[PDB]
């Protein structure tokens, strides 16, 4: 999971 | 303020690839040259302008048989249908002509775009 | 011996959500205390355990409406219901313990994992 | 496009  | 999961597009055509492959909720049957491809119209759709013209046409979208120019390679066609389920393009020298005319056919502008290109390296 | 178009399962996935948004060959309505949402039968599958196993059923397959568990929480199915179709997850103090439960009954790994890791963050 |  990542910040887009 | 979303998060994102980076695999979520790829871990989803990868389980609409196994859905093709067993051959669940496929809904339509392409017909080129008599050699007959089971799919997902969804997936033509998301993958194609030709299919999405075809399955957003108010009488097209309901039906379960769509047969394509004759002109059309099967081959050409397979090579295709693959790509859009997998991201994988089977380019080869003995086949980036029938590639090339499939892709220009069914409106895909990104196999279109490496088609021109790697046939320009050749020249 | 094939060439891979990175952006390839991103695009179809941005597709198949214009779909959605435009409701074009929806299948199916999930019913949540009694909020509707229409959905495409394969996406849901490509998605989550529990809609994989509904519409692999030789009779669910053909149901065009599911119906929920009256525990779940209509928000919280429509946070995952755009995270099915995006990769993005609007994950919030206020919602991430409804979202956990609806992701763990809906048998989507990833996102109860991000949950687990979120609230243990908190404590 | 990349070589997968
Ligand atoms: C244009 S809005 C839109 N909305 C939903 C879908 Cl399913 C869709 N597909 C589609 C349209 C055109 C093209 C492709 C897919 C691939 C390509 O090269 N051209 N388009
Ligand atoms: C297991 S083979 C397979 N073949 C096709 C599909 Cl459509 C599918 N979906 C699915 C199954 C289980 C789970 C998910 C999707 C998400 C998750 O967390 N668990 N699985
Ligand atoms: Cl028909
Ligand atoms: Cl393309
Ligand atoms: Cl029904
Ligand atoms: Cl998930």
């Amino acid at each position: 999971w990542v910040i887009p | 303020s979303c998060i994102q999961f980076t695999r979520h597009a790829s871990d989803v055509l990868l389980n609409l690839n196994r859905l093709r492959s067993r051959d669940i909720l496929t809904d339509v049957v392409i017909v080129v040259s008599r050699e007959q491809f089971r799919a997902h119209k969804t997936v033509l759709m998301a993958c194609s302008g030709l299919f999405y013209s075809i399955f957003t046409d108010q009488l097209k979208c309901n039906l379960s048989v769509i047969n394509l120019d004759p002109e059309i390679n099967p081959e050409g066609f397979c090579i295709l249908l693959d790509f859009m389920y997998t991201s994988r393009l089977n380019l080869r020298e003995g086949n980036i002509m029938a590639v090339m005319a499939t892709a220009m056919y069914l409106q895909m502008e990104h196999v279109v775009d490496t088609c021109r290109k790697f046939i320009k390296a050749s020249e």
